[PDB]
């Protein structure tokens, strides 16, 4: 139903953020093709120009979060395969060779990226372990939604949020989509991430 | 008044001893609560992990075995051995790979199919295991009559399988039961997907390399 | 079920690195440094990355000899530079003063020096993996892992003519582990980066078909 | 009544082996490895078989010289290869690093190092009778009886000129034993097997008569 | 009268057989000639494949049990002479050289085998000390029979029935049968051997 | 502040120390029950085992001593020494192996004797032990004289004589009392067999090698 | 061999000068 990541809720270890910086922020959706490999938002990343977190989260000097985040598929019955979700903490990429990962790669913004190699992750390591972390499926014959609520995870007590990436979303097919003749080619995934018990230090 | 025995000057070992502080007075930085902590290697066995049963001569697609409509109706879907320390299927999992860094182990496993296909189709599969002596069955009809499960689509679209211990050897087959069936305008191929765990039972003994 | 702890799966003391001091030859210089570093080998590495956080004190052997495998009694200066301290130019640098840099002084002759060495991060716990700037080359380094360079010196007037081997050898006591990482398929390219070949290795082996020893 | 006691028997420390790693001569190889074998002298391999098994655990003591007995101190290494493992290839081979392969540094001049292995079997003894095939040459045979090798090693660049000769000796700890079984009248014809000759010899010594010193 | 080998009865530590696999099994009849030496059967191997047992063990993958063994001889009171009997743990047979066992030697079946050089027990072992092992005597004029029960004796909890023989019985006359013209020549020798608190595993 | 004495880097020995651990953390399998545990050797001594008399100048009948009708009634059967670790009959049995392997023993043997011949056969033997000291009796007559038991075939299948002490001697020999007497369509000659073992009382001291 | 698996007795003439068999049930077969 719902995945509390590691166990805990996030809570408070500054100036507290309150409503307007607790909302629902949907980001632009995601159409999976046939085609399709994989997304990675890698968050705080991905709110740092939106709203009144990005606001905030700039001209702070120190940061402390955690987020709620919801990802959801609009399919019919006559389209199939699965998805999965996962929530990697500190998710560093790296490079394929024919050597550093492109800024446009570490740090994809508000639209994410997408997976060149899904099957090393981008990071040299099996996707077949992948679950190690805290993970939801999506079958879209069994269900349309996946929620994952994570913690603030560092070794630090605070940290920047330009610089530092606590951590990163992964949506990836492993089943491919197939669907007859008719049907809807892209199936769209949205993805709503709620930050709760934000805190931020040195205006 | 003392006298030394044999083994005195040796460093040759793993013994645990006590060495002086190179920095005495020095203060380490405070602990402060870090979410995730795991004590154990032991229980990172029990979390369930994509197993590659295809692995034939593909990336990704080497994860799933494919199910369709074959017009011959008792055939073999698969099937794969069930010794996680042996090259296989199980390199995939996470019980695999540190089970390849000790050299002994014991205990039982479970294993998770999910079907992927679509909410229009409908089908039943037979899923047998076969023990550590005997070998795999030939027919469809001498599969169930050992351990077995039917497994049907429209009702169930998971179903696990708890194979009764092992050591360092039981193979796992997946029979068809019925034609896959589906209405018009519905694909008529679909995928499973297997997922390797151990249970609370499973030790490890004498650490070794990779 | 203790084999399968965090704390015996890290137990042993193993061998993280070999160095020479080596003023016989063309090579007059007569001292080493050696920056600590715990993944210089890839077996060892490998293990760590298990863990993205981990807190140890560490405890540090030099077995030490000459070619011959002799062991003649000459004296040796083992220091310690710790983080954020300088390193000896030469010989006769005053670096190899500085009461504050500690050393040890001991003759080939004696069993090996041992000394234990505590948690010297500014964080809370060893990072393997950082996903930032921490300020190209700089994504995805941690500044604050540096435990300190060692620097082994014979105690000499000048130039005798013989090399030293020494191994160091380290434990990893007290070792505490957080949230676990896969363990990594690719063979790696380069030390401090996770880059990978172009050509992706299968994780299972094959075989003939996916029906089937 | 102590001197008759199963663990009195058993007691003392004798010589299991007898080993040299010989890179002097036309054998440059400069290393050895030993299998670790308790029958492999006739004198102790008919005491043990008194019984049908055994549980017991082990010390072993290195007595190591030069071929003048002199013992100058030069760096050897005493590695132990748990049942299980690879044995090392060479010299240089990295068999010779891998931390759970447990090693011990010790002088030529030094007292003769001393360690201690536990109970290494599977069964819960060891078996020196086995009627049946573990799966002609497989008759007899347990293949969970193996301890582990050793390979002693001298610490040297390349090539000393030097043979060391190493005698090993055990100790049996802890002994416990079961089902007796009779003493061996037959000459043994080969390590493994009972095999023995087609000759006969009888047990008791022949007098003139059943009458009669 | 009754011989408890090691002072022990058989007990359990699967499947239980139960009066079908309990039973009398009576073994086909021995000749002890006046010049005949020996006889082995080395059990659990006999039982293999007769019976209900047979089936048992040998579609099962482990195996567990202990027996009851009688030994019993029909002569008259004109006829002489005496037999050892005795149960021996791990009894492994050898070759005497002018070199493996044969496996109809170290594998003789439901028929047994004869000793070659029963001095010697063919183990290289003396004959005359074999009564360390649990043993019976058949004297004519005394006794016609002898009974010993053997608990399981075994490293492991289980072991397997065809690889692994447990022990063996051996039937020896250390003194020569002798009859006075007019006698019967043959002096039968019967083995029947019911196994106690049988268990198998992994079917 | 600590000296050391003149016995420090010495193993030459025998000594019971403590060395290292090789394996720390390491669990051996556990203990199960096996039948048959023998604590001492002491109490193997006590078995009654086969004993070569005859080992004259033949295999399986050296075990044995015939008897038969020997027209003279006053005569010696068989004769052997009571000492257990001097070469002889006493090799064969299993008290007389596990004294090669010590110094000295002290304590009280029993010998048993067997007559294996027909049910029909009747007679008398006397058996009789010579102390240490004195050298064995000529005549049947004077063997009576000392320590003896005459036994009889047809009420007695089996004798047992304990001979009183012996240290690292004693002679005990056979006579016959009687003829040995059959009814017709018999076998006139029949066998004997002895069985040495030790008392409750002996000891062993000094181990050395056989 | 096949006699013995089934229904049967061993009789010993020296010890016993008689046995009796009770057949289980029968209708107007079974052989002994």
């Amino acid at each position: 139903n719902i995945v509390l990541s590691y166990g805990e809720w996030p809570e408070y270890c500054p100036t507290r953020p309150d409503v307007s910086v607790n909302r629902f922020y949907t980001l632009s959706t995601k159409s999976w093709k046939t085609e399709s490999t994989g997304w990675y938002w890698k968050f705080p990343d991905v709110l740092n120009d939106t709203g009144v977190f990005g606001q905030n989260a700039q001209f702070h000097y120190l940061y402390r979060s955690g987020f709620c985040m919801h990802v959801q598929c609009n399919a019919s019955k006559f389209h199939q395969g699965a998805l999965l979700v996962a929530a990697i903490p500190e998710f560093v990429i790296a490079a394929s060779s024919p050597l550093y990962p492109d800024f446009a790669h570490t740090n994809p913004g508000k639209d994410g990226q997408e997976f060149r190699d899904p099957y090393v992750l981008d990071a040299g390591i099996p996707l077949s372990q992948a679950l190690v972390f805290p993970h939801q499926w999506i079958n879209l014959r069994t269900n349309n939604c996946a929620t994952i609520i994570m913690p603030y995870v560092n070794a630090l007590p605070f940290d920047s949020a330009l610089n530092h990436s606590n951590f990163g979303l992964v949506v990836i097919p492993i089943s491919p989509l197939k669907y007859c003749n008719g049907a809807t080619t892209e199936v769209p995934v949205t993805l709503t991430i709620a930050p709760l018990n934000s805190e931020f230090s040195g205006l | 008044p003392t006298e030394l025995k044999p083994g005195t000057n040796q460093f040759l070992t793993t013994d645990d001893g006590t060495s002086p502080p190179i920095l005495p007075g020095f203060e380490p930085t405070p602990l402060i609560h870090i979410p995730g902590e795991f004590t154990s290697l032991l229980d990172l066995c029990q979390i369930e992990t994509i197993l590659e049963v295809n692995n034939t001569t593909i990336g990704v697609s080497r994860l799933l075995i494919p199910v369709r409509a074959q017009n011959n109706v008792d055939q073999l879907c698969a099937s794969f051995q069930v010794d996680p320390g042996r090259n296989g299927p199980w390199q995939s999992t996470m019980v695999g790979q540190i089970c390849r860094y000790y050299t002994q182990w014991s205990g039982s496993l479970k294993v998770t199919f999910m079907f992927t296909g679509s909410f229009m189709a409908t089908g039943k599969m037979l899923i047998a295991y076969t023990p550590p002596g005997s070998a795999q069955p030939a027919t469809r009809e001498a599969a169930m009559l050992g351990t077995h499960i039917v497994w049907d689509f429209g009702l169930q679209s998971s179903v696990t399988l708890v194979i009764p211990w092992i050591s360092n050897t039981g193979i796992v087959t997946i029979w068809y039961q019925t034609n896959f069936v589906v209405p018009p305008d519905t694909p008529t191929e679909a995928n499973i997907i297997a997922l390797g765990a151990a249970q609370k039972n499973f030790t490890l003994k004498l650490c070794k390399d990779t | 079920v203790n084999e399968a702890s965090v704390e015996h799966f890290y137990s042993r003391a193993g061998l993280v690195g070999v160095v020479e001091v080596k003023d016989s030859g063309t090579s007059l210089d007569g001292y080493t440094v050696w920056p600590i570093d715990v993944m210089g080998f890839v077996q060892q590495r490998r293990k760590l990355e298990l863990s993205t956080y981990m807190r140890f004190d560490a405890e540090f052997t030099f077995v030490s000899n000459l070619s011959n495998s002799t062991t003649p009694g000459m004296l040796l200066q083992y220091m310690y530079v710790p983080p954020g301290a300088p390193k000896p130019d030469g010989r006769k640098s005053y670096q190899w003063q500085t009461a504050t840099n500690p050393s040890v002084f001991a003759k080939l002759s004696d069993p090996p020096p041992q000394v234990s060495v505590p948690f010297m991060s500014p964080a809370t716990a060893y990072q393997w993996f950082y996903d930032g700037y921490p300020t190209n080359l700089q994504y995805g380094q941690c500044p604050n892992n540096m435990m300190g360079h060692f620097a082994i010196r014979t105690v000499s007037e000048s130039t005798t003519g013989k090399n030293v081997h020494v191994r160091v050898y380290m434990r990893i006591k007290h070792v505490r582990a957080w949230v676990p990482r896969p363990l990594r398929s690719q063979a790696y390219m380069v030390k401090n980066y996770p880059t990978y070949s172009q050509t992706i290795t299968n994780t299972a082996t094959d075989r003939a078909s996916i029906t089937t020893t």
